RNA sequence: CAGCCGUUGACCCCGAGGUCCCCUAAUGGGAUAUCCUGCCGGGUUUCCGGCUCCCGGUUUAUAACUGGGUGGGAACCCCCCGAACGGAAACAUCUUAGUAGGGGGAGGAAAAGAAAUCAAUUGAGAUCCCCUGAGUAGGGGCGACCGAAAGGGGGACAGCCCAAACUAAACCUGCCGAUGAUAAGUCGGUGGGGAUGUGGUGUUACGACCUCUAGCCUGAGGUUGACCUCGGCUUUCCUA
RNA sequence: GAGGUAGAGUACCAUCCCCUGGUUUGGGGGUGGGAAGUUAGGGGACACGUGCCUCUAAGGCUAAAUAUGUCCCGAGACCGAU
RNA sequence: CCGCAGCCUGGCGUUGUCCCUCGGGCGUUUAUGCGUAGAGUAGGUGGGAGGGGUCGAACCUGUCCUUUCGGGGGCAGGGGACCCGAAAGUGAAACACCACCCAUGGACGCUCGAGGGACUAACCUCUCGAAAGAGAGGAACAACGUCAGGUGGGCGGUUCGGC
């Protein structure tokens, strides 16, 4: 695809879908793409989720160019159709936002480390 | 509001166009006619009304470009009306795509149209297309009006904003 | 001619039914045959149901199977394509004319219908048709000719939904059973669709609408002058 | 009081063609370009500028007021069997 | 008398990527200037008697390039600090600082030509392939659309005076 700059690997990708399943009860975490977006206007994103399986591409292609100078970070998932199993949702999900991490706060912020430091060698 | 969004990246000009023209060529294998499961650019189609609601279809549809496919006349004519350059089909494309795409699911009605493409050779366009008969449909309040006969068929007199477009109201 | 039905209510007329051959848009398949001829399932003697292009479901991801757009109709209506004859005393621009006619598609009426309208001293207030405005405006070898609008006067005069901001699964829908007057709805199980957006409020200009802040302002209850929950009300649907 | 929303190849422009009075001024289409988008735009007889005035499209949908005789009642300065 | 097909050429769009020589430029990068009178390189107009000055100068001594070898311009060390005048000439003066124009060359991202070349990914031709898809050759051409010009009894309407 091109809407995706930088790779992420699986075991990165499997930490974040544990991650959010944990966010189920304690944190507060936006389901729908307009739930998100706004709240991504709203600079309220701690991080944000896009998948890698979206249909056409200009679906969420605006999200990261947004969360660049709104300087918050994103995280990929190729499986659009476990996240929306994972946020709990009968059908598929394209895009979840996290307000707060909740409990996976610390597995949340290594992520983001994760994902830094890649963005790093990812230049 | 993403549909906000979705056109942000695609307003006038972008490297969009790029990927669009890979597009642009596999849909030239594709059938002059088929069926997309879900709509491209919603910016247009929920700004017609299209509910991803089960009950609703969109349909892709390419036409060839050029002026009217009009024949050279043969018998006594004054000069008047026999020339041929220049011609043009008067009804605009964007109105003849839903005709022929019209005539695929006579058992569905046509709402509203757009294209999204559009090369030298071939124009692409995008058509909301409405079942009458399904038994979701048929108990809308919002939509209501359609159990009526006379929302049928509409596109061949001009009824569709095309048509009242093509009428220059 | 001959015979019968009729007072056990005929024939007739009204309504409700029943039958209702073949081709035919004819659609199991085929037709220069108003005719022949298969495949399933049903009971079964006679026989009865289903079999182009689609929409949404069953089952494998191509196999069949569940459930619902075609043609005609006197004129009329809408929309695309589009003539010559003549006239100009000739004729080529023009006009005759978007009529004759072609194609598509409806209904009992259709179309259209809520201004990016006008006009002009800061006014009116959807559309349609009728009478005027008016052969006025304006067009054209300035030739035949074509030809408005605005306003006024009449008729009936009805005006509501969507997208966005903003709520965010609070959503719609198949069947079965119960209930419900069989309706709608509700209920229990079910199947489908849906964050790639259902449903909730709302769509208008010297602004409208939504959100937040602050202030004032309802019958019962509660909460902290203030807030909230349950009242009437608006819209919609359903027909016994 | 503060904040937000308010429809794109759409408007619009050049060109060719079509028609209507629309004429250096209208609407439609083909072709090529091509915006703004609320602190937006358009319109107010050539163009441009300036002020003043009024509307908000590019999606819907809509009661009635009129078009007609395949037909049915009624009437008639309509004809009497070429 | 003319009109319309078709044909030829060219422009625009379907039209991509590397270039390549030269001529153009676009927005930039920079650096190079003696008719005579005179301390002397006044190229021509501006604000400007102040500008440079451990917020580093005058002096002479060489390495170096150039030019009407006239002469100016760029190098650090030797030198730790000095020169132009509001004063003398020039139909037009300050190598007092900073600007504009002409004029010489190279380069940067973009554009157009005289053009030329190359490639394939568009597209075209063909084949295989049930489909999906694959392969082979040409090629940003061709072909199409559109527009213009040249040709155009191939087709269409017409007139072919009057006495």
């Amino acid at each position: 695809p091109s809407y995706v700059k930088f790779e992420v690997p699986q075991e990165l990708a499997d930490k974040v879908l544990e991650a959010v399943k944990k966010a189920k009860d304690s944190g507060k975490i936006k389901k729908g793409t307009n739930e998100t977006t706004k709240a991504v206007e709203r600079s309220q994103a701690k991080l944000v989720v896009i998948a890698e399986d979206v249909q056409p591409e200009e679906i969420v292609a605006h999200l990261p160019l947004l969360c660049e100078e709104k300087k918050i970070p994103y995280v990929y998932v190729p499986s659009k159709k476990s996240l929306g199993e994972a946020c709990g949702l009968q059908v598929a999900a394209a895009s979840v936002a996290l307000m707060d991490p909740g409990e996976a706060k610390d597995l949340v912020d290594e992520i983001v480390k994760r994902v830094n430091e890649i963005k790093g060698k990812s230049s | 509001s993403m549909y906000h969004y979705i056109e942000q990246t695609w307003q006038n000009k972008d490297w969009r166009r790029s990927i669009l023209r890979k597009r642009l060529i596999e849909w030239r294998r594709q059938p002059a006619i088929t069926r997309i499961d879900r709509p491209t650019r919603l910016n247009r189609a929920r700004a017609l009304g299209y509910k991803a609601k089960q009950g609703f279809v969109m349909v892709r549809v390419r036409v060839r470009r050029g002026g009217l496919n009009k024949p050279r006349p043969n018998s006594g004519r004054r000069p008047k009306r026999m020339g041929v350059y220049g011609y043009g089909p008067s009804k605009g494309y964007r109105w003849i795509a839903e005709e022929r795409a019209a005539r695929k699911f006579p058992n569905l009605e046509v709402l509203g149209s757009y294209y999204v493409a559009e090369d030298g050779m071939y124009k692409y366009y995008e058509v909301i297309m409405v079942d009458y008969s399904h038994p979701v449909i048929r108990s809308d309040p919002e939509l209501k009006w359609l159990q009526d006969s006379v929302n049928r068929k509409r596109v061949f007199r001009g009824l569709t904003s095309a048509g009242q477009k093509s009428r220059g109201l």
